[PDB]
């Protein structure tokens, strides 16, 4: 089955994701300009959050020699590490993503041994290839490509491909984009002749209401982590909690946009469906209602249209709608689109775990 | 022949390269002579065959200019340099404006009609052939800068004025 | 177009008290205050009765408030993208010109209900440079159909043509 | 007889098909540049899919190595001007700016099925051909190319389908010679469907068809016109109506 | 432990912050225009305040040579110090002395002593100055705001190596936004002439602002080398300054010296912003006022957030302060705040007691 | 040299304690010679702090 998460979140004036020129990212949707938050930024923010540290068992880095050196008290294991990695094929250095305990222990024991360089490189390559046991690796996948131009011809590589179990789309605004520019002037503590007219700076910021979409495949997540099952449930719960209560760390020391989502919808399906087309027409604010209410109403209308459209009696779908203390209902007028409207995040996590299987959150917090 | 099925870091697929065996032929064997020059090109790579093409050029035999002929014999590099320029900024290992490569072959095909006049510089010149890119670049600029503001219009005006530059070595 | 010319003529016929009434209503809606609603209805409703292509209520309200605040003299051929663009040729290219250009260009991402303050700052920039004439009818015609791409294209092209002189 | 299917589908910002340089595929039409999705992507997207796996079928519809396939898929084209965009990304180290290309567009898709060829390829069987047609309709309605989907989860569904039984093959690309310009009182999909409606409002003035929109969200014809023989708000009901017209089979 | 302060403050007609054209700063929130005060202005006002006089010591300037010369008194020393600073790496492109230096004020004597050494040359003196500067991060203002310093690699001597000059910030301040729709106003002024023998324009506005501050206790303690008494004194002085200080701009014409009408102080492990309480702008009714309605909406959002997200095994403790209990919190709840305090001094005492147990006089005696 | 003196006095704009009620007075100037123009002024009253 497939777990589908949809979120509506309004943010204060801030700059979370910025381009090379230092401006908030934008895109074109429905023929109009919308604000954009990239998918990799969200994935990185969720990965390095406090609600996911119990499952952060992977490292993506190019400085593997330093990590191997740190697994030694006084032995000199730096130049030999670089030579072994160079014969491996990592000759700019290639980024390597794999588990921490495996690389530390196995690289320390193999590298410090008195063996041939080719054999040590082959064993290191095998260890790197077989180190794919971590929730983040299973969620985000992996693609390692050794450089055949400057690698030892004697060594041979094995399969190093991990198919991802998570799909994240770029966050887009439900309305038109309104970029803004703030002008700043730095002051001097000690008086004196001072500068001329002053060096006026420029900082670009914007505020928008974003729609977020996440998709998780349970079968692929289980297959990635081998026959283990409780770990998958723990990963799903921790991912839901982290996505609920984590924001990117952009200019947060000057733009403390720590806002929380106002509406979440979790559905259990067999095929992926995206509700982005609910915002092809931009949302316009009138004297009544606010941005979030209109966005949720449009989302509910599109969900009702989709449910009353592509519908098969042989595979009905169900989901839960969560709003803080039931403040933003989905079916504002009459429709009961959701089945088990929940007013607490922990209750929603418990319901999701219960539907996935006979899982209690307390029990699964041990793997 | 230097034709390929792909556009790598050092190549841009445009059309038949009829300008390559021109500096050597018109200066070593064959020289200037009124007639019809038949060119046969067969690209290859080790034991793999790629493509074969042919062309006919009407030549009058009116002298030759060394610098201009050398520049004509080196035009794939100019097209590659035009393609590789990014839309903005300077980035290492940047492919650069892929939309230009979609319009390059049509402009090359249009230019290739006056091959005899371009080779001998009778009435056709490099600047004369540079005009064929204007309409296509104008069409591309609307897609690249789809805004109704002053900045977008200025950027489109800057973008329109791109053309290949002759490089002799 | 007939309907806007008479509207601007009626606006130009107002006296100090009505101008002050409209001035004190800046930044407000049409419904909350009754004297402004009555004055706008008296000025506008017969025109809507006689002419079907009369300007909509929102655009007319915005133009009335702007005229009450600034009180420019009507003259054909003195549109905003010309005066702004002739002014922009006297600023420092490195610093001041982009700052003015961004404020002028921000108008393309706002609807008719959010175009009061940016137009206010633009007209203040105009007033700072001793400008006494403006084309109100043309501005109203542009604002009526602001949701069409050719209108914005012509606006920007006129700005560029005035600036490059 | 020939069964022609026309689809209008809007996609979120994504990259479903790119060339050797990594940019989305494009084409030239109406004097402008338009986004393009290749035919051999939609095919092999509908094919080899798990949903479509529902006298060997899947070869009569799409042949392999003189099989004379009965399915024809055209190139997906955009109803507006192409708007490519560049995303700037960097890679962290937790212990060099790259650029990628992406775009968003609304696509018009055209499919054709020859009933007689399908029947002949099945060696006279007529219920199996109808089942194959229904399965193909369901698969095409609910399948998208598997491009950069892990980074661009673009799983949108079509907003309008038209099934026609014309005597000769013809596509309605000429309804999109003028690119669609978005106005405040409408949206892109509505304007595209209106442009399509004002191409069958003509032609007939100077055959039958079935129109499908999700829960009658977008009705064909911006009036009370009879340009569509039947308007259906459910995909299964559309399949049933087509099945009935094919000669009266039950889905 | 995270300490979060939310303030609601109504201001008289004034111009606290203006842009390059002289107009008050504005933002777009919820699709409507709001008045804005930059976070830098608030930070500077709090830093340069009487209540923060004792906990100072950081200086940020482009004029280190003047202070170095003033430290000695009669040595000239201007040119040699300027040459050493130029060799250090302070970029002088466009002939503008820049790259503001931020460091402790007690290390100037060391710089003056090092510059006045005749045994050393110029490269060694530059390296010593760089080492001294890179290790002067022991002031409360630096520990709160943080510091970044990147010297350029074009004008510095090649034989100069810089250490880590980065200290992470322990304070986050968001931009102040109004709870209603901004109404900028124009004032027409004339400059008269006394001797017998035209019309200008200025901009001003009045609005009610919501302010949000966040402080991390662990990071502040770590920055100050584990001095807990100094951290407690800094927290208390910061609370006092944020409560009783306003930006100083056009104040001689607009004496807007109003005090906050409501302060909520909360202790939690994660940061939460209550700005989404004002997505719907506040509309004044005839039977109430602006402050009461703003506080009511804030209370509603606080109740919804507390009953929706914060309800976990970890509790949340907060105090609510209004002057003499003038403006109570949500009438329909009466239980959101664990304590209602009518004075600022007892509020500060309660916070200091809750952190680890601290007396005001004892922590005042720490500087 | 330095020609800046810091102000030692702070003043604030005088605002009302109630809702303002602007009023209009209509005046017509008279003529002292018989023979063969409505005016508009503004005023208000308020209580100030």
């Amino acid at each position: 089955m497939l777990i589908e998460i949809h979120m509506i979140q309004n943010h204060s004036p801030a700059n979370l994701n910025r381009d090379d020129l230092g401006a908030p990212k934008t895109c074109y949707f429905g023929g109009v300009l919308r604000s954009r938050i990239s998918s990799q930024c969200i994935k990185r923010s969720i990965r390095t959050s406090n609600d996911f540290k119990a499952l952060l068992g992977g490292v993506r880095t190019r400085r593997l020699a330093d990590l191997i050196q740190q697994e030694a008290g006084e032995t000199e294991c730096w130049k030999k590490a670089q030579e072994i990695l160079n014969k491996c094929g990592f000759k700019t250095k290639m980024l390597v993503f794999m588990s921490k305990d495996k690389i530390k222990d196995l690289a320390r024991i193999v590298l410090d041994n008195s063996l041939g360089l080719t054999e040590a490189a082959q064993q290191v390559a095998n260890v790197i290839a077989q180190a794919t046991l971590a929730p983040d690796i299973a969620l985000c996948g992996r693609m390692l490509e050794p450089n055949d131009k400057d690698k030892d011809k004697k060594v041979k590589w094995s399969n190093t491909t991990v198919e991802a179990a998570l799909q994240v789309a770029h966050a887009i605004s439900t309305h038109i984009a309104r970029p803004e520019i703030d002008y700043f002037v730095a002051a001097d503590d000690v008086p004196g002749e001072d500068a001329g007219a002053g060096h006026i700076g420029e900082s670009m910021f914007a505020s928008a209401c974003f729609y977020k979409y996440f998709s998780i495949d349970w079968e692929q997540l289980v297959k990635n982590l081998k026959g283990d099952t409780n770990l998958a449930a723990h990963t799903v719960g921790a991912f839901l909690l982290a996505a609920a209560k984590t924001n990117p760390s952009g200019k947060q020391n000057s733009f403390a946009a720590h806002n929380y989502p106002d509406g979440i919808l979790v559905e259990f399906k067999n095929s992926p469906i995206s509700y982005a087309n609910a915002f092809v027409r931009p949302v316009s604010v009138v004297k009544e209602s606010d941005l979030v209410e209109q966005s949720i109403g449009q989302l509910s209308n599109y969900v009702n249209d989709i449910r009353l459209g592509y519908y098969d009696e042989q595979s009905p779908v169900i989901g839960f709608w969560f709003s803080p203390n039931n403040r933003y209902p989905l079916g504002y007028k009459h429709s009961k689109l959701a089945s088990r409207n929940i007013g607490n995040l922990n209750e929603l996590v418990g319901a999701v775990l219960d539907y996935i299987g006979g899982f209690k959150w307390e029990e699964v917090q041990k793997s | 022949s230097k034709i390929k099925l792909m556009s790598n870091d050092r190549y841009t697929f445009a059309d038949r390269d009829w300008y390559s065996p021109l500096f050597s032929y018109l200066h070593a064997e064959g020289n200037s002579r009124q007639g019809k020059l038949w060119l046969v090109g067969f690209a290859s790579d080790k034991a793999k065959s790629i493509d074969i093409w042919d062309k006919i050029i009407e030549l009058e035999g009116t002298d030759t200019n060394d610098e201009l002929l050398a520049q004509l014999a080196n035009r794939a590099t100019a097209l590659n340099a035009m393609r590789k320029k990014p839309l903005r900024g300077d980035f290492k290992k940047s492919v650069g404006t892929p939309q230009i490569a979609d319009i390059i072959p049509h402009a090359e095909n249009r230019i290739a009609i006056n091959a005899g006049k371009m080779t001998e510089n009778r009435g056709y010149s490099w600047q004369d052939a540079d005009t064929e890119y204007g309409e296509l670049l104008t069409k591309v600029a609307y897609s690249l800068e789809p805004a109704q503001t002053v900045d977008a219009r200025l950027k489109r005006g800057n973008f329109i004025s791109r053309k290949p530059w002759p490089i002799i070595p | 177009n007939r309907g806007t010319v008479d509207f601007i003529a009626s606006l130009e016929n107002l006296k100090e008290g009505d101008l002050g009434i409209l001035r004190k209503l800046r930044g407000a809606r049409l419904d909350e205050k009754l004297p402004g609603f009555d004055l706008f209805s008296a000025l506008w409703w017969p025109l809507r009765q006689k002419n079907q292509r009369a300007p909509k209520r929102e655009v007319a309200w915005l133009i009335a408030k702007l005229f009450a605040e600034f009180r420019f003299e009507q003259r054909e051929g003195a549109t905003l993208p010309i005066l702004m663009g002739g002014i922009c040729r006297k600023l420092e290219p490195k610093k001041e010109l982009p700052r003015v250009l961004a404020r002028f260009d921000q108008l393309a991402s706002l609807d008719i209900m959010q175009m009061e303050e940016p137009l206010s700052v633009i007209m203040g920039i105009l007033r700072k440079h001793q400008q006494v004439c403006l084309d109100w009818v043309g501005l109203t015609d542009v604002l009526s159909f602001w949701e069409q791409e050719p209108v914005k294209r012509e606006w920007s092209d006129s700005f560029i043509k005035a600036y490059k002189i």
